[PDB]
């Protein structure tokens, strides 16, 4: 479940 | 006069002659107006690059590479030192054992690539690439500061120069920089090479295998303001692909402490973070428990207010840690002991948006699993709240489809529905002829929980009957035969209640 989050797609 | 006749002596046949000539000419470069004469003049500038190139003794070399090295200080002298072919030459250069000779062609090369156009193109060509790189293992702090600087002008916004430094074995290179000297000056440049790879999705694995998630954490504390921020966007960037990592009980401890700043920068970054190495992790998420992360996190969505970039983060580290894990029932009932609760349902209420509602939905969900806050969640009035949301949801976006925030909105109130005073305050909302609808729904999850709910409410006559006369007969024989386990195993106990 836990989902990660690709922050270098978002800045 | 003097010009015309130093070209000329400059390539004869017999060295001594070109050897000694170079010796010359090379005197004249420091001086101005000699410079100036020396620039304007397109064969003298030629014939000095063949010669640092074809020579094959030692000062000759040393003398040629320190005459170019002062025409590139103007830019008359750079596009000479260009049109005559002089950067094929200077990278063949970087291969020499000599120091001298070595640390000016790197300078003159440096140069050129900030203020030259066409530099970059060329530089690529001779392949200044694979030679930098292999440099990285001297021991010139300085040297090292200015080869590094020239890795990045290159790298930035071309793909094909990532992949070949990545080929060449950068990434375990750079990270041991990082964890044996301590110049700053180096430790910053060296940080912005490793920035500049951490945005593509195939360099980014390469990193986090040499060890470069513990090397970065080591200069989270120091003095320096530049070298603390780059480090962070570089931890946020590869923090995606570093959740299965073993040994990292070090860095979280930092991590934790930095939530506390006068930075808002830095707690933004250190949020976020925690959110991503918290993922499925159960030796992550236990450590971060004991050293008091639930109290610390807490408290960082209080300050941040309305500004969604620190509480979306904040709140989805919250929901990993209450689940999974030894210590699930000590962090759902830590939030409660810490004032936490209050903050948790207000988020739900606008200014708020879709991604950051979404998260809280799924933290109630879990927090609702432990006795001692059912009462809490109540009276702080989420229910009406929960409804009400489920509602426009329903119907119907800014990157969240709306049967998730139902098949959640649904789920929140199955586990609350376990005290019989949320079931009398549910119940009285007329929320009975809806949480029949859904069981016409083509997604079984949002079966099980519809079908769950209403098998918690009608073990009460009144309820029970309400639901079999709005015909929940007719659907419920039907979810009987599913092979879902789960929604057929509460099809049974609401018909078996109401009957």
């Amino acid at each position: 479940l836990d989902t990660p989050i690709n922050y270098s797609l978002k800045y | 006069r003097a010009i015309p006749e130093l070209t000329k002596l400059l390539n004869d046949e017999d060295q001594v002659v070109v050897n000694k000539a170079a010796v010359m000419v090379h005197q004249l470069s420091k001086k101005e107006a000699s410079r100036h004469a020396i620039m304007r003049s397109p064969q003298m500038v030629s014939a000095i690059v063949r010669t640092m190139q074809n020579t094959n003794d030692v000062e000759t070399a040393r003398c040629t590479a320190g005459t170019l090295h002062n025409l590139s200080h103007h830019r008359e002298g750079l596009l000479a030192i260009f049109k005559s072919g002089g950067i094929p030459a200077l990278v063949k250069m970087l291969g020499s054992p000599v120091d001298s000779v070595l640390f000016y062609a790197i300078t003159t090369l440096h140069n050129l690539l900030l203020h030259q156009e066409g530099a970059k193109m060329a530089v690529r060509l001779a392949g200044g690439l694979q030679k930098m790189v292999a440099l990285l293992n001297k021991t010139n702090v300085k040297f090292l500061a200015i080869t590094t600087d020239c890795l990045q002008i290159l790298a930035y916004g071309n793909q094909e120069s990532k992949l070949i430094i990545l080929a060449s074995g950068g990434p375990q290179a750079l990270v041991n920089i990082m964890r044996t000297y301590t110049y700053e000056k180096l430790l910053w440049t060296t940080s912005r090479v490793l920035k500049v790879l951490s945005v593509c999705s195939s360099n980014k694995p390469a990193i986090v295998e040499a060890g470069g998630m513990q090397a970065l954490g080591l200069h989270l504390t120091d003095p320096s303001q530049r070298l603390v921020q780059n480090c962070l966007w570089t931890l946020r960037n590869l923090s995606d692909a570093a959740t299965k990592q073993e040994g990292m009980e070090g860095l979280l401890g930092t991590l934790v402490q930095l939530l506390g700043s006068d930075d808002i920068n830095v707690v933004t970054c250190a949020a976020g973070i925690l959110s991503n190495l918290t993922c499925n992790n159960y030796k992550n998420k236990m450590m971060v428990c004991q050293v008091g992360g639930i109290e610390a996190l807490v408290r960082t969505v209080l300050r941040a207010g309305d500004r969604e970039d620190i509480t979306e983060p904040a709140i989805c580290a919250l929901r990993h840690l209450t689940s999974r894990h030894q210590e699930a029932e000590m962090a759902q009932n830590a939030v409660r002991l810490h004032y936490g609760l209050p903050v948790v349902v207000k988020l739900l209420h606008p200014p708020s948006h879709w991604p950051l509602i979404k998260a809280t939905v799924g933290l109630i969900r879990n927090l609702a699993l432990c006795p001692a806050n059912h009462a809490p969640l109540r009276e702080q009035g989420a229910i009406p709240r929960l409804v009400q949301l489920l509602v426009r949801a329903h119907q119907d976006v800014e990157g969240v489809r709306m049967e998730e925030i139902v098949e959640g909105c649904t789920g929140a109130l199955h586990i609350l529905a376990r005290d019989v005073h949320n079931r009398i305050v549910i119940r009285g909302l007329n929320t009975i002829p809806l949480f029949v609808q859904l069981l016409y729904s083509p997604i079984e999850n949002i079966q099980r929980v519809a079908a769950g709910v209403l098998c918690e409410l009608a073990q009460d006559k009144e309820a029970a009957e309400a639901i079999e006369a709005e015909g929940a007969t007719a659907p419920l024989t039907e979810l009987l035969h599913s092979r879902n386990e789960g929604v057929a195993t509460y099809a049974a106990a609401v018909l078996f209640r109401m009957s």
